[PDB]
């Protein structure tokens, strides 16, 4: 059920596999729910409150000011246009917002951000054996279920797209990259034994 | 006469006679309500209200919350925190604005 | 509420489709049917239709005034309560629209009742208009003007339906021009107006341009008078 | 015209196109295990400060009677008032403020008591008073962090809940120039961000205006008794007096706890292992 | 309407509305008194008549 | 270990006559760590510690960044 | 994996170890190790944000 | 008098028993069972005063949140 | 009602 | 004259005869349209006045 | 998208950007201000038809 | 390739539900006038139906039955056995449920 | 293996960076997994220098039925008791 | 807040006026309590805390 | 200084004769040399905010140890510890586990290391061969069209 990575995801699926297995936040940022995004502090000069965008300039932001607990919002909400650059407050109740724009990149600055994103979800991801479940009083909140097994044994590998074209057109090819990087997880796990 | 000082906030100004206040009271309370366990104890700061497992007791934090209203004359908010022993007592004594 | 109500007004005219053509029988009373229940199954879904046809336009003065008079609303969830009451209760007063036809006295007081009810939470709406009109920087603007009277045709509209919920009233009342000119007033005027707020207040947003006073205010005066008058 | 393009027939270069020697990873992995690891973000509030600068004073050059006495005069005219404060005066009302700064905002269109309450809140804030107002943001500031960086921070233009009245604009002027078939052009969503309230502060960007207005319009039709018809110097409360109330015994017991040997003395059982208790009963 | 029409205009003695959210004591309360007693007069009269 | 509370008051206090004085601004909670107890996140109340009983008063300045010297020295 | 006895001297001497692994391979043994199967991921630009 | 504080810190002590024992479920059902916790209306009760955001926060779903529960009545 | 028609 | 903020022109004020005229010269000054020159002045630091005072109408 | 910048501060037109706030010896009059050249409402953006279609055009 | 993503999958899984409650909301009103339709008073028009149960024997339905469950259990032995099977192994088991 | 997110994200070593200077995304170093916390109520108290974290555990879940009918059977007699004193009286 | 000035109070600010009817509360001896000055509160005579959400100088007189 | 690597990261169009602007060889594409600009002002911009917020912690603990205390000379058991000391009351069984959650976050997260505890920087760590040398040299070698 859990999708062949080698042969069939390309695009978006291949993205979408690189935010579950990595948890970057550019490619966790493109790919998290809509449902949820993380609740976050309140945005001041020395914290601000930080949205994020996938190397976009800018991004449409709602304020609702300081929420409470006896109203859910603070006051009216306001969208502005949140832009690349410095920092920006709402003047009705003073939140400073920062945009920070992720660059599809591996720096420790990319990694800072890492507590800021839900870990996204691997219920939905690779093929369900269930198409949706009769039942109403579980729906649109509990995801189906399956009659399969996931494995946990896969270890993947980014490759570049011509590397992955050589990959699938040569079959001699594949197998010699692959016993390699089956030698670097060997040297990697026994390097981690040692660590600890 | 003793004349009471002017200056407020004098339970924040003086953490040791606070802690020695709430331990009084404290321990008053817990010998008072439950007798067959607290009597041999002594209560210092340290002294925690729970199971050796950590399960906090209700009744005895409620208790210790009535007590801590008599002594200082404020009014504990039972359901945002439990006095589970005299460090908790001591934050929420010394949070309280009208302590006296 | 389009959502609950679709069904039943699709199954009525598919059961008046069979009966026509197939000879089913379905609203005839010879041999089993009923032509009461046509009229149940249409007003079940008529009146929520009307609603469904009013609301969205409490929703166009709800937004102008705020964006005008540069201050909140009087209270948003008062007003999004009363309109979710209206929806709620618009179910169980259909019968309003079926007083003469014989219905039992009990359903007659029942949805009588639920439809004088109503006036509240229609109220609340007229009373955080108003309060949201005072203690705020206005700035009048065209649909500004054609929220104010999308408020008196509304205002007029809303009394004299509530007038033909008194039954007795609506026993000379029923069928008749009064009803005509109820939710004439009611549809024409305040929908209508509240639209064209709407269109006004979303014109850069829809044509890319600003409108012309001129013929703006001529097209309001027209409009308002012509509904009035007519 | 430019021709078709399909940017997946050109190499992209984000991973290294050779594999890692043995000892290499197992130096790496000695290596950053050997050292810490870069931080990651961490949200709490530190040592929060004022964003509206110094909280007002009760007395001083610039009190809170004068915001008020501000509030009760707003008039928004299509005119200037001409009328322009001295210089030298709004300088000493707001005693950090610069010449040039007092000179440009007499210079604006304000009433005096809007051009001196103008002068303190942009003073206290750090507002850039020479920062004109467009559609891209409202206003600019400069101000210094808790780590004195000296960051600028820009005030958007906002809209009221409707995207559709937002001016997306990247110019600075007030048309609204620009018209968008694809509002979301890359498929990006907006965001309405969620604060976690153990993450809230304390509200400090002007938090005494809250009620101000409510208040300011129940004022206006309130008539106030003169000083020389209310009472004064009546007689005072027998059971109160200005230093707060404290029994004779509460104080004999925190003199008796200034002591540093203090212990209850009324438990039943020697539980503090005393060398001078005396059994009470 | 008078207050509305002679002091809320920006050249007239606007207001700076500075609250956030409303918070009321007993709104509606006082908004369906008035209905209420529509109610009953007319409940009342279509009784007799009927 | 009350030399423990009064240090971390103490040095509480010196962080925020420090961060005050190079923000050009006041101390915005006057708690040393936030806690939810007092609700002062959501709520109007705040945890300001300004007391004094008249103009002459000494203390009138304990707690705000105008005790502190340029040099943040506690007096003065 | 055998490690040289001269290479793990070096690495002790030059790097202590002072802080512990946070990655969950570090509880792999060898016979887990070796039933891994490695799966590629084109690693291609990105155009779409959604 | 004495009696009468008895049964005032006994009624307390009830009140808060079920108060404490419902707590502690809320918090169990948010922390495993994130959906219906923001189904049944329950705010997130984890807390995280040292700064680190959950891992698993959701918005508030307030469906239930006067005159519309009298009128409904 | 109580006293609609006032006379 | 701008009064709340509109301009209108030729607006007749009066001073009543029952009215205290503090500073006679400055009071004579500003009716006969004069610029004042308060190059000598000194600040009186009195808090007395309060936003909204009552004044017996 | 548009990025000119045709609007900004105006002054000496009936406020002068001088400073005279102190000035006994000058009178500020704003009635005799002087007539300047009239700023037209922003015109809207025209299309040009074979840049639209070579821009959307897709093969 | 390259396009069936969680959201995708999670899409057309809506799509799915969506349409059969859309088809089960008229069937179901119909179902609902079916129950209670309407009839002559029992008194003089319409005397004889008390004994017009429409009682249908449940041995006939059961025979009926056989089919439809026979392609349910064939479907989920088809989508149980693709994890180890290949498409022309399993065209059998296709045409069958086709027949 | 994490319980405590302050303790998660204090010093993390299997960061982006470093597994992707090794290239080597194992499955089973999911960060959905990395860290959950322990479903009994834990808040925070300021203590003495920093803040405390208390933790408010109040019925065991593990319980089995023979305490539930051992703890009822006073309840059972005092039922039957009533119910018999209502048919004498 | 301000002391219990003994007879002698003049209000900072003009407050609002929320009542020209005196409370009549049972106040409990030894027990600090915060007498809302402003006028604003919700929470009847005592502060609450809206004093520090309007613009003015009354502050609550603890006694 | 000694947890990380404090090297500036040059510009490309030091090395590379076509992101140079004057050099007769520039290819403009702009969202190339944006991206080159980002990244470069973004790695610099760090080490920097690590210098400087380095030497603004090293300045705030100087503050912090000089500073005078007065509660050292109040009243012990009031505003000091006893005279005796610190004492234990308790009687331990067993050692303390070293994973206690409290000692942890008193002795981390503390607001006197506010100004180095959130100061992104690049560990030390040895140098790949594959990622920090032949990497760098895949990547200068790209070829470039202005077509
Ligand atoms: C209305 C019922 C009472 C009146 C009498 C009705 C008599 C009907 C007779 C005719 C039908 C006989 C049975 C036909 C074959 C059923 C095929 C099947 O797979 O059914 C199970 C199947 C459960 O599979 P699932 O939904 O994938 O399981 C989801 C969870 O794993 C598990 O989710 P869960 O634990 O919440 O339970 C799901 C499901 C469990 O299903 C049952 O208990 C079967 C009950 C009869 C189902 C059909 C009733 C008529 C629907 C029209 O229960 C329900 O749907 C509600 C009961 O349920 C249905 O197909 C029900 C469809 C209608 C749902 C809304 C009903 C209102
Ligand atoms: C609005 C108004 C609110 C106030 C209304 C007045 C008070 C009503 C509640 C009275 C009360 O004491 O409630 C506390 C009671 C919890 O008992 P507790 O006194 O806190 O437990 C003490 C130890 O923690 C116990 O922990 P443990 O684990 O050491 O002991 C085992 C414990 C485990 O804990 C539980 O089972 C608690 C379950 C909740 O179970 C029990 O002790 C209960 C079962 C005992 C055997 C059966 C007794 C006779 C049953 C009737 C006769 C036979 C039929 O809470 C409830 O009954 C409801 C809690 C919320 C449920 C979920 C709501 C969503
Ligand atoms: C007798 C009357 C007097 C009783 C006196 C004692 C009352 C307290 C008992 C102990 C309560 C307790 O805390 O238990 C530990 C238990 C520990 O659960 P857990 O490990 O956290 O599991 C999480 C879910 O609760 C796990 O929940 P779940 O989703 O697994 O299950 C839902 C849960 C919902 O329960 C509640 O919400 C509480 C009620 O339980 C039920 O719905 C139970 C009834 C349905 C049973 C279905 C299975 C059996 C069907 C066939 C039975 C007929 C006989 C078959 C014979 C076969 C042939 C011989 O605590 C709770 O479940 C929390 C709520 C406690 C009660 C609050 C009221
Ligand atoms: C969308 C349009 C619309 C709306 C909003 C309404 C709203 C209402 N309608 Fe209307 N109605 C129709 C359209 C509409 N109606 C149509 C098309 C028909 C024809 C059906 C057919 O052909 O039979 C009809 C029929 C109809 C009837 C039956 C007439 C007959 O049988 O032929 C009745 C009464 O039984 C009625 C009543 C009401 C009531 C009580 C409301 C209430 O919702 C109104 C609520 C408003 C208030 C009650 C608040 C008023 C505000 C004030 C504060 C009052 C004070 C103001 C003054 C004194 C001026 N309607
Ligand atoms: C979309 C769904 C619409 C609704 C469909 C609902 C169908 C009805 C199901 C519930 C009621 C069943 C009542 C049966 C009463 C039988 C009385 C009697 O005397 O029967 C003798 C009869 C005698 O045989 P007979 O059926 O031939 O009757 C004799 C002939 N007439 C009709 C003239 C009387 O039946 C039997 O002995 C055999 C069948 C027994 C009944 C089986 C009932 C099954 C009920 C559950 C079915 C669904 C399970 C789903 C599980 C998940
Ligand atoms: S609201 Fe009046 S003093 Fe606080
Ligand atoms: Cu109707
Ligand atoms: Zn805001
Ligand atoms: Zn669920």
């Amino acid at each position: 059920r859990m999708t062949n990575t080698t042969e069939e995801a390309f695009d978006e699926v291949s993205h979408e596999w690189q935010a579950l297995v990595t948890s970057n936040p550019f490619d966790l940022n493109v790919f998290n729910y809509l449902e949820n995004t993380q609740t976050s502090n309140f945005g001041t000069v020395d914290n601000p409150l930080v949205v994020f965008t996938s190397e976009t300039p800018f991004r449409y932001v709602g304020c609702t000011g300081q929420m409470n607990e006896d109203d859910y919002e603070g006051h009216e909400l306001l969208f502005f246009l949140l832009r690349e650059g410095s920092l920006q407050r709402c003047m009705g109740c003073g939140q400073v917002f920062k945009l920070v724009r992720l660059r599809n990149e591996y720096s420790p600055e990319m990694d800072y951000y890492l507590s800021n994103f839900h870990p996204y979800e691997m219920q939905e991801m690779g093929e369900s054996d269930t198409t949706v479940l009769m039942s109403p009083y579980k729906y649109a909140s509990h995801y189906e279920y399956t009659q399969f097994e996931t494995p946990s044994n896969m270890v993947y590998s980014m490759v570049n797209p011509d590397e992955h074209d050589r990959l699938l057109v040569d079959p001699a090819y594949r197998m010699e990259r692959t016993k390699a990087l089956e030698e670097k997880y060997k040297v990697y796990t026994s390097s981690l034994r040692e660590v600890e | 006469y003793n004349f009471p000082e002017y200056r407020t906030g004098g339970v924040q100004a003086n953490p040791g006679i606070t802690a020695k206040r709430i331990i009084k009271c404290i321990g008053e309370r817990l010998r008072k309500y439950d007798p067959a366990r607290w009597e041999n104890v002594p209560i210092t700061f340290k002294t925690h209200f729970r199971d050796e497992n950590g399960y906090s007791d209700v009744a005895t934090s409620i208790q210790i919350h009535d007590a801590l209203e008599r002594e200082f004359g404020i009014d504990i908010k039972d359901r945002l925190a439990l006095v589970t022993d005299v460090e908790t007592a001591f934050y929420i004594v010394m949070s309280h604005h009208d302590p006296l | 509420m389009l959502a609950t109500i679709t069904p039943v007004l699709g199954a009525a005219v598919i059961m008046m489709a069979f009966d026509r053509h197939w000879q089913t029988t379905f609203f005839e009373y010879a041999y089993g049917g009923d032509p009461i229940l046509s009229q149940h199954l249409f007003w079940f879904f008529g009146h929520p239709e009307v609603y469904v046809l009013i609301i969205p336009t409490f929703g166009f003065i709800n937004m102008i005034v705020p964006h005008n008079n540069t201050r909140r609303v009087a209270s948003k969830h008062h007003m999004i309560w009363a309109i979710y009451v209206m929806a709620y209760m618009g179910y169980l007063v259909w019968g309003h629209h079926m007083y003469l036809v014989g219905l039992d006295h009990r359903s007659r007081t029942m949805y009588s009742t639920i439809t004088i009810m109503i006036s509240m939470p229609a109220t609340i709406k007229v009373v955080n208009w108003t309060l949201s009109l005072v203690n705020g920087a206005l700035k009048i603007d065209l649909p500004f003007l054609f929220s104010m009277s999308f408020l008196l045709l509304f205002l007029v509209a809303g009394f004299t339906g509530m007038w033909l919920s008194h039954v007795s009233l609506n026993v000379s009342m029923h069928d008749t021009f009064y009803v005509v000119a109820h939710f004439h007033i009611m549809l024409s005027g305040a929908a209508m107006t509240g639209i064209f707020s709407g269109i006004y207040y979303y014109f850069n947003a829809l044509f890319g341009v600003k409108y012309s006073r001129m013929f703006g205010y001529m097209h309001l005066i027209y409009y308002s008078g012509g509904q009035w008058v007519a | 015209r430019a021709g078709p393009y399909n940017p997946n027939r050109y190499k992209d270069y984000y991973i290294p196109r050779t594999l890692p020697k043995n000892e290499e990873i197992v130096e790496f992995v000695q290596s950053q295990h050997s050292v810490p690891a870069s931080p990651i973000r961490n949200q709490r509030h530190i040592n929060p400060v004022r964003e509206s600068g110094p909280l007002p004073s009760y007395d001083g050059t610039y009190t809170m009677e004068d915001i008020r006495a501000v509030f009760y005069n707003t008039t928004v005219g299509r005119d200037y008032c001409y009328c322009q404060m001295d210089p030298e005066e709004i300088m000493r009302r707001v005693p950090g403020i610069t010449r040039k700064e007092a000179e440009f905002i007499t210079k604006l269109g304000l009433s005096p008591q809007e051009q001196v309450d103008f002068a303190y809140i942009a003073y206290n804030i750090g507002l850039d008073i020479f920062y004109f107002t467009n559609q891209m943001f409202v206003a600019r500031q400069v101000v210094t962090n808790s780590k004195g960086e000296k960051v600028e921070v820009l005030w958007n233009a906002q809209c009221y809940e409707d995207i559709a009245q937002l001016n997306v604009g990247f110019a600075p002027v007030l048309e609204s120039v620009d018209y968008h078939w694809e509002i979301f052009l890359w498929a990006d969503p907006p965001i309405k961000p969620n604060n976690d309230f153990d993450l809230n502060v304390p509200c400090t960007w002007f938090e005494y205006e809250q009620e101000w207005w409510m208040e300011s319009c129940i004022q206006e039709d309130q008539f106030n008794l003169p000083e020389d018809e209310r009472p004064y110097n009546t007689p005072r409360n027998p059971h109160c007096r200005k230093e707060l109330w404290r029994s004779q015994d509460a104080l004999q017991e925190e003199e008796l706890m200034v002591n540093e040997n203090w212990y209850p003395k009324n438990t039943q059982y020697n539980i503090y292992n005393q060398p001078d208790f005396i059994k009470p009963k | 309407i008078l207050k509305v029409a002679r002091f809320r205009v920006l050249k007239m003695r606007p207001k700076i509305s500075t609250s956030y959210r409303p918070h009321g004591k007993w709104g509606d309360f006082l908004a369906c008194i008035i209905p209420l007693i529509w109610c009953i007069n007319i409940l009342t009269n279509s009784n007799l008549i009927l | 270990d009350i030399n423990k509370y009064m240090e971390s008051q103490l040095v509480n206090d010196t962080l925020r006559a420090f961060v005050s004085k190079v923000g050009k601004t006041e101390p915005a909670t006057w708690k040393n760590y936030s806690t939810i107890y007092h609700k002062d996140n959501y709520e109007a109340e705040r945890v300001r510690h300004v007391a004094f009983v008249d103009h002459k008063d000494p203390h009138m300045y304990h707690g705000l960044p105008q005790d502190y010297d340029d040099n943040i020295k506690p007096k003065h | 994996t055998v490690i040289n006895s001269e290479f793990l001297t070096y690495l002790k001497s030059n790097y202590k170890i002072s802080f512990s692994a946070s990655n969950i391979v570090k509880y792999l043994s060898d016979k887990s190790v070796n039933n891994s199967v490695i799966l590629y991921l084109r690693k291609n630009k990105i155009f779409n944000k959604s | 008098e004495e009696r009468y504080d008895a049964l005032r810190v006994q009624r307390r002590i009830w009140s808060m028993r079920f108060y404490y024992a419902r707590q502690q479920c809320l918090y169990e059902l948010f922390v495993d069972h994130p959906d219906l916790a923001q189904w049944t209306g329950t705010y997130p009760k984890v807390d995280s005063s040292h700064g680190f955001p959950f891992y698993s926060t959701y918005e508030m779903y307030r469906d239930f949140q006067s005159f519309a529960q009298w009128i409904t009545l | 009602a109580l006293f609609f028609m006032a006379n | 004259l701008q009064e709340m903020g509109t301009t209108s022109q030729d607006i007749v004020i009066n001073f009543m005869k029952e009215g205290t005229v503090h500073h006679p010269e400055l009071f004579e000054a500003i009716v006969k349209g004069y610029n004042i020159d308060t190059s000598d002045y000194v600040i009186n630091t009195a808090n007395n006045l309060r936003a909204r005072e009552g004044n017996h109408n | 998208p548009y990025t000119k910048k045709h609007d900004d501060w105006v002054f000496d037109v009936t406020m002068p950007s001088q400073n005279y706030q102190t000035d006994l010896t000058v009178n500020i009059h704003p009635e005799n201000k002087k007539m300047h050249v009239m700023k037209q409402v922003m015109r809207q953006s025209y299309w040009d038809a074979e840049h639209d279609m070579a821009h959307e055009y897709d093969y | 390739y390259s396009k069936f993503t969680a959201a995708i999958q999670r899409f057309w899984k809506r799509t799915y539900i969506i349409f059969w409650v859309i088809e089960a909301g008229t069937f179901s009103v119909f179902f609902y006038l079916t129950l209670n339709a309407s009839s002559e008073p029992v008194y003089m028009y319409d005397q004889i139906k008390i004994y017009k149960t429409h009682l249908f024997s449940w041995r006939w339905f059961l025979i009926k039955l056989l089919p439809s469950v026979s392609i349910i259990l064939l479907g989920y032995y088809l989508q149980l056995t693709l994890k180890w099977n290949l498409f022309n192994k399993q065209n059998t088991i296709v045409l069958l449920i086709t027949l | 293996m994490f319980r405590w997110l302050f303790l998660y994200w204090y010093n993390s070593t299997d960061t982006p960076s470093a597994i992707a200077k090794v290239n080597l995304w194992s499955y089973i170093n999911l960060r959905l997994f990395k860290a959950r916390l322990s479903s009994s109520i834990a808040y925070y108290i300021l203590g003495l220098n920093n803040l405390e974290l208390k933790k408010l555990k109040i019925f065991y879940k593990n319980t089995y039925f023979d305490y539930i009918y051992l703890k009822s059977i006073p309840c059972l007699f005092l039922i039957i008791f009533f119910t018999n004193l209502y048919l004498f009286l | 807040s301000i002391p219990y000035q003994e007879g002698k109070y003049r209000p900072a600010s003009i407050p609002m006026v929320a009542g020209f009817f005196p409370y009549n509360c049972y106040l409990q001896q030894g027990k600090v309590y915060s007498w809302c000055s402003c006028g604003i509160s919700q929470s009847g005579p005592w502060c609450d805390g809206l004093c520090n959400s309007v613009v003015t100088r009354c502050r609550p007189v603890v006694f | 200084e000694k947890w990380a690597y404090l090297d500036y990261k040059k510009h490309p169009s030091t090395t590379l004769s076509h992101y140079d602007h004057k050099s007769k060889d520039y290819v403009e594409s702009e969202r190339d040399d944006y991206n080159a600009d980002v990244a470069t002002n973004s790695h610099n911009k760090l080490i920097d905010d690590f210098k400087r917020n380095l030497q603004m912690q090293r300045k705030v603990h100087d503050i912090l140890q000089k500073m005078d205390r007065p509660y050292l000379r109040g009243v012990p058991g009031v505003t000091k510890n006893i005279s005796a000391g610190l004492q234990d009351y308790s009687a331990p069984v067993s050692k303390k586990s070293q994973s206690d959650p409290n000692d942890f976050y008193r002795d981390a997260y503390r607001n006197e290391n506010r100004w180095i505890d959130q100061s992104v920087f690049t560990p030390k760590t040895s140098k790949m061969t594959h990622y920090d040398v032949e990497w760098p040299k895949e990547l200068a070698s790209r070829p470039v069209t202005k077509k």
